[PDB]
């Protein structure tokens, strides 16, 4: 049951308490990935206006 | 002094964030038109609460904040509300249509035609900062916005400020509260996709904080207002430490030493106490040991869980009101030799404690009583893995049909992004069994 | 209408309280994977504990305490006693055990051997029996080495603990036997005792001077009934019920069986289970649990009770299913989930 | 600003459609002349939802009549509200669709059309932002459901990223018209399965049976069909056109699979003239989810629900609300999916009806509506297979083999519905 580290000023204090001791993507990587979902959008779409068409 | 940008996005995040400014304003002294009577700086000065608010040459004080949401009704209530004057139009960003709770809506279809808007704006608040510590997000899992763009914009902030920490508050979704089916699809997805850029996430479950306001409050069905009032609490209580002067999680790294040893496990357990009705004739003020000893009580957590089963790995223990250092060492003496408080081998056994002399702010009209101690425990079990056991089981029930697939496909996700966010989350779990179980 | 699922169909005793909770028309089952359920008869391993209590409106209840494997398995209970002071290492009812991990994997080899050692150059009975919760596998020695090198050929934690030498042996006959208690713990942490206990005893002569013969010195109902030539000479079953025995008690030893080994019994459950309490309760948990246990004691020819192991998931005596099944709907289920005497139990009263 | 387009084709449509608007025009205050005279903010909070705000404060349905014949529409024009309706938005011809779907889809109703799509065009370029459309029809008709059809698929090519919603009346002989009905349903329910996002089934034989049975109506009319209609919609679109919505997002959590999503609707209370009881929620949830309160005439007992939406409107006990839910799912557990978590979904509305304390509407994706279409498909059967009545079709250009299609479609939905009851 040790105290280290106390430390006080006006508004409060701080301490600790041992009780025992132990024993990215790039921008270019983003953008091709919002860029493949939106083309599979268009793809999807566009079967469907072919679809329509039809 | 060093700054902190706190980011709401979507529903959740945005009315979290409203009721967190609110309270921050009523602990700092500032008034609905910004005005701050207490700082004799005007237009100026690096004082703790400075690390939040911004000064202008008026005596303004402005919260360093960004709103977005892809629907303008919810930011809407902040540009007529009662701190409308706090914020300019630059903070509140809003589209016309939301992600309709798809993740595949926010992040990819919507997300990705305004993501460089609110990175410029987020630019401008970095500008007016000499040293940016990083950025606190709040959002929901369920939310097609708050999964699916958040996840989208914690990507490009890893890219636009590498060396800044990135803090959550993540709303764990709770079907008493929410009339979403997909919500487990959402959770999953965006906790994958953010996982390796967050240092530190608060999760808090909606079932809690449910429970709490009927358990502690008598509020037989409790409001989103009711529910992120207390939220806020619990957010104050945590963030103190960055608005106040201390010497304790005094900047956002410190909340990643301090408390994720693991870097993918980095979802700490928040306990609170006390949660006092104020309609109650008048309540018997708690001792440090009884809100202490509370803190180890399930029924006042912010994620429903069993942390006797579980191993611990760090443990801070945040106080406000009337505490000294003798009672809160009494109180954990008292407890170690009642609880089932098991750390891990390889972390020491002990406890890191803040105090803020000044009691908890409670909201005028609000629910919560005024106390004179209240304290918030941030604790890191493995316990918590129940909360991803339970919502990736149901993500399993639900994609062995392939239910509702179809909604996330047409906006041009592919089906292989669910099971490789499956997966990564498996292996999570596999990360807490290994921690945490003999 | 409650509804309830089953997840373990190889219990006898909760297909019995399926088969009760049916009759009375008030509980629908439930496919074993539906979450919208009362009452959960979990399996026996891997119990999902993490995902009860999390369904709006329901109030779940289960038949498991999780973490009362700590005192339900060989290795765990010894390790339980040892380091908890309300049980201390001096507790005067549990034989001298030993955690012993096989050489092929903390680890009581050494502190084992300083106490055998001790007994050997003592004159005094140095009989030892290794065992494991991977059995049926039971060895019974005088010898140290015997006894470590048959765990080594193992792969498994296994306990060595002191044999009872001087065990109480019925007449006529001459023989072993054990006692099982039934004890079913509620929601509220209540202890209750089954009035009905049973004890499994050997048909076979007690014989010291030879221990490689297994089946006078083994009282399992399965061993008896495979490797014994007398089973069920002297009782049905090799099963002698509380009636008998206290009436044997008060012909031979002058004494009752509450007197002389009721009392213990009952202590020692006490001690057990108020142990472990602030670890396994569900008093302020988002779920409840209850679960029944199935105590097992030897008696010495001294009549002091010792204990030898707590069965997490207990079978009962053919005998007795009716009456401590419906028991179980009684003081377990419907407590919680009500329907629209003379107990069968003993309250064994506590300090919560 | 969350607009939606609503059309009405045919008679059933427009009838329908009118009595539509007569309920929530004065569940909004809107009088017959498009004058607000509520006493409520909660009415205008999103009435721009379907109604345009003109000149004097006048809010005008955001409404497109549509019909190939001019008798309907001039007795909607005649009638109580029509005098609100947009003069422009009439779009009509003469010659008539003879209950012939052909006619409404390939001939006449192609004549017609791109007027028809001229007002829509110009009703959604002064959307704010344009949720999606909704439109009223029966399908056993030939404008509605052949000329209905046909504009769903131009609308969906102009607008291919807005949700589609239908009303649509299924027909059944017990009220029915012509013989050929099933013939002109089976050609419609295909472009449904394609075209929209969520149809409301609305059997004509369920509506006749709770007028005859539940209410006590001796001889119903078409009438007394269409009051349970008006109430029906004003009840599914209450999420729509009060603050607590969005045409996708209800999509999102009822529909798991795009072809299965055709939905069973119901409301309570459904009483006879003991009028004036009050009605607790007890008695609400119990009626609201008995079969004899819906309106696909299709047993829910027969399949499982996929979703469940059920709207409460009135000052009641929302505590109270959630205990009777959660007391009807888990106590038939059954008939629900195990696979779709947390699958039934509650809502409240502090506005009640007219002339009622609170109500309850339903909202069901069930597989039990295979019935629905397997009494379709089996009267289209017993007339196909004879090829009767097919000489009014062929006669405007259609070819035996798209009635072979529009049979195998039909059936495939049959046993796609199937595959998930089990
Ligand atoms: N605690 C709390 N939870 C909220 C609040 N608002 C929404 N939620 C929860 O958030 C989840 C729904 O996600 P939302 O945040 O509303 O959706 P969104 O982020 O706006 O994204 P969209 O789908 O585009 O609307 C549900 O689980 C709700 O219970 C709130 O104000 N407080
Ligand atoms: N220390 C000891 N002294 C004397 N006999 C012992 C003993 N340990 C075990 N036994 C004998 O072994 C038998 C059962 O052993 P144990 O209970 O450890 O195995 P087990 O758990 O597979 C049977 P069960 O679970 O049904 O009680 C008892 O009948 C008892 O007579
Ligand atoms: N509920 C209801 N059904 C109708 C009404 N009018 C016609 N129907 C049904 O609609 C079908 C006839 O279609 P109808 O709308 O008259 O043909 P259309 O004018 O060419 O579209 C038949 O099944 C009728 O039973 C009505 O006013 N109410
Ligand atoms: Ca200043
Ligand atoms: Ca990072
Ligand atoms: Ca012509
Ligand atoms: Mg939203
Ligand atoms: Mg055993
Ligand atoms: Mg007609």
């Amino acid at each position: 049951m040790e105290v280290i580290e106390l430390n006080k000023c006006t508004s409060g204090q701080s301490f600790e308490v041992i009780l025992k001791p132990p024993s990215d993507p790039s921008l270019e990587e983003i953008q091709k990935k919002l860029e493949a979902a939106e083309e599979r959008r268009k793809y999807q779409e566009a079967e469907l206006l072919k679809h329509l068409a039809e | 002094m060093r700054e902190c940008i706190s980011i709401h996005v979507g529903q959740a995040g945005v009315q979290i964030g409203n009721a967190c400014w609110e309270l921050y304003c009523l602990e700092h002294g500032i008034q609905p038109d910004g005005q701050m009577p207490s700082d004799k700086t005007i237009g100026g000065g690096d004082d703790s609460f400075n690390t939040f608010f911004s000064e202008t040459g008026a005596g303004k004080h402005v919260p360093r904040a960004v709103f977005v949401d892809l629907e303008p009704t919810v930011i809407d209530e902040v540009r007529t509300g009662t701190y409308r004057q706090l914020f300019h139009p630059e903070q509140l960003i809003t589209g016309k249509e939301d992600a309709a709770n798809n993740y595949a809506r926010g992040h990819y279809t919507i997300g990705k035609e305004i993501i460089d808007l609110v990175l410029d704006r987020i630019r401008k608040l970095a500008d007016q900062c000499t040293g940016l510590q990083g950025f606190l997000v709040f959002h929901s899992f369920g939310g097609g916005t708050g999964s699916g763009f958040t996840s989208l914009l914690m990507e490009r902030l890893s890219v636009d400020y590498g060396k800044k920490s990135k803090l959550e508050f993540s709303i764990y979704p709770a079907p008493q509260v929410s009339t979403a089916v997909v919500e487990p699809y959402n959770s999953i997805l965006t906790t994958h996709t953010t996982l390796e850029h967050s240092d530190c996430a608060f999760m808090v479950d909606n079932e809690a904080i449910y429970d709490i306001c009927r358990r502690n409050l008598d509020i037989e069905r409790p409001t989103y207002t009711n529910l992120n009032r207390l939220i806020s609490q619990i957010v104050s209580s945590i963030t103190a430490s960055l608005r106040f002067d201390g010497a304790l999680n005094v900047d956002l790294t410190e909340f990643q030493t301090n408390l994720v040893p693991y870097p993918r496990i980095h979802f700490p357990l928040a306990t609170y106490a006390p949660v006092i009705s104020a309609e109650k004739a008048y309540h018997e003020q708690l001792s440090v040991a009884e809100i202490t000893n509370a803190c180890f009580e399930p029924a006042n957590q912010m994620v429903k869980c069993d942390p006797r089963h579980g191993k611990y790995m760090a443990c801070c223990l945040l106080y406000r009101g009337d505490v000294v250092p003798k009672d809160v060492n009494a109180a954990i003496a008292t407890i170690k030799t009642k609880r089932s408080i098991q750390f891990v081998d390889w972390c020491p056994t002990g406890f890191k404690v803040g105090i803020n002399y000044q009691p908890p702010t409670v909201v005028p009209g609000g629910d919560l009583a005024k106390v004179q101690r209240a304290v918030c425990m941030l604790s890191n079990t493995t316990a918590i893995a129940e909360a991803w056991a339970r919502l990736d089981h149901k993500f399993d029930l639900m994609y062995a049909k392939r239910a509702f697939v179809h909604w996330y496909v047409g906006e041009g996700m592919e089906e292989g992004e669910f099971s490789e966010a499956r997966e990564d989350m498996a292996a999570l779990e596999k990360d807490y069994e290994e921690v945490g179980v003999d | 209408m409650y509804t309830f699922v089953v997840r373990d169909e190889n219990s006898s005793v909760y297909a019995e309280v399926s088969r009760l909770l049916l009759a009375t028309g008030q509980w629908k089952r439930l496919r074993k994977d539906n979450p919208r359920f009362n009452l959960m008869l979990g399996e026996r391993n891997r119990l999902p504990f993490g995902r009860l209590g999390h369904e709006p409106g329901l109030v779940q209840l289960v038949n498991y305490y999780r973490g009362a494997d700590k005192l339900c398995r060989k290795a765990s209970l010894v390790k339980l006693i040892k380091t908890s002071p309300e049980l201390s290492e001096s507790c005067t009812w549990f034989p001298e055990s030993y955690v012993i991990y096989p050489t092929n994997l903390t680890d009581e080899r050494e502190v084992f051997l300083a106490a055998y050692n001790r007994r050997r150059e003592g004159r005094e009975g140095n009989v030892w029996i290794a065992k494991s919760s991977a059995g049926a596998g039971i060895l019974i020695s005088s010898e140290a080495s015997e006894l470590l090198d048959f765990i080594d050929e193992q792969g498994q934690v296994h306990v060595i603990q002191k044999y009872l030498e001087k065990p109480l042996l019925l007449e006529p006959g001459h023989r072993k036997f054990d006692i099982r208690s039934w004890v079913l713990v509620d929601h509220l942490y209540n202890i209750y005792l089954y009035r009905e206990g049973v004890l499994r005893t050997s048909s076979e002569p007690y014989n010291s001077a030879n221990f490689q013969d297994k089946t006078c010195h083994l009282t399992n109902h399965c061993i008896q009934k495979e490797y014994s030539k007398n089973y069920g000479r002297y009782e049905e079953g090799n099963e002698m019920f509380f009636e008998e025995f206290n009436q044997y008690l008060m012909d031979a030893l002058n004494t009752t069986l509450e007197n002389s080994i009721l009392l213990q019994i009952k202590h020692i459950i006490r001690s057990c289970l108020m142990c472990i309490e602030p670890a396994i309760s569900t008093k302020h948990l988002h779920y409840q649990s209850f679960q029944l246990f199935g105590f097992d004691f030897m008696v010495d020819e001294e009549l002091k009770v010792w204990l030898i192991e707590v069965n997490g998931a207990p079978a009962c005596a053919q005998k007795l299913y009716a009456e401590l099944c419906q028991g179980i709907v009684d003081v377990a289920i419907s407590s919680v989930f009500p329907l629209a005497p003379t107990s069968i139990f003993i309250k064994l009263h506590h300090h919560h | 600003m969350r607009e939606i387009v609503h059309i009405q084709a045919g008679q059933c449509g427009n009838q329908i459609g009118a009595k539509f608007w007569e309920v929530i025009s004065d569940e909004h205050g809107i009088d017959p002349t498009g004058s607000y005279h509520g006493d409520s903010d909660l009415q205008l909070e999103r009435i721009n939802v379907y109604y345009n705000e003109a000149t004097g404060n006048k809010y005008v349905p955001r409404a497109i009549l549509v019909d190939l014949e001019p008798g309907t529409m001039d007795s909607v024009r005649s009638g109580p509200f029509g005098q609100i309706f947009r003069p422009d938005n009439f779009v009509f011809g003469q010659s008539g669709a003879g209950n012939n779907w052909a006619k409404g889809h390939y001939t006449e109703g192609a004549e017609l059309v791109d007027s028809v799509l001229d007002v829509v065009r110009k009703e959604s370029e002064s959307c704010d932002c344009l949720q999606g459309f909704q439109l009223t029809h029966s399908l056993g008709g030939g404008t509605g459901s052949g000329m209905g059809t046909l504009l769903i698929s131009k609308i969906r090519e102009e607008y291919p990223d807005r949700i589609m919603n239908t009303f649509s009346v299924m027909p059944s002989p017990k009220v029915s018209d012509t013989v050929v009905e099933p013939y002109n349903a089976t050609l419609s329910v295909h472009q449904l399965v394609e075209n929209t996002d969520e149809t409301y089934c609305i059997d004509n034989e369920a509506l006749y049976d709770i007028c005859f049975r539940t209410l006590k109506l001796t001889t119903p009319t078409y009438g007394d069909l269409n009051h349970l209609v008006s109430a029906t919609m004003s009840g599914v679109t209450t999420c729509l056109r009060f603050p607590g919505a969005d045409l996708r997002k209800l999509a999102v959590n009822m529909v798991p699979f795009p072809r299965l999503h055709f939905f069973m609707p119901g409301f309570a209370p459904l009483t006879s003239r003991q009028q004036y009881r009050a009605l607790t929620v007890p008695e609400l949830t119990q009626q609201m989810f008995d079969s004899k309160n819906m309106m696909a005439a299709c047993d829910p007992r027969h399949g499982r629900y996929l979703t469940v939406a059920a709207i409460f409107r009135g000052r009641m006990s929302m505590k109270e609300v959630d205990e009777q839910m959660l007391n009807v799912q888990n106590k038939n557990s059954s008939y629900f999916v195990e696979w779709i978590p947390n699958n039934v979904k509650t809502a409240v509305c502090d506005i009640p009806p007219r002339g009622l304390k609170m109500s309850a509407t339903f909202i069901g994706n069930s597989t039990a509506i295979q019935e629905l279409f397997k009494r379709i498909s089996e009267q289209f059967t017993a007339m196909f297979r004879r090829k009767a009545f097919l000489h009014w079709y062929t006669g405007e250009g259609m070819d035996e083999m798209e009635f072979t299609e529009a049979e195998s479609n039909m059936n495939d939905l049959v046993s796609e519905y199937q595959q998930y009851q089990d």
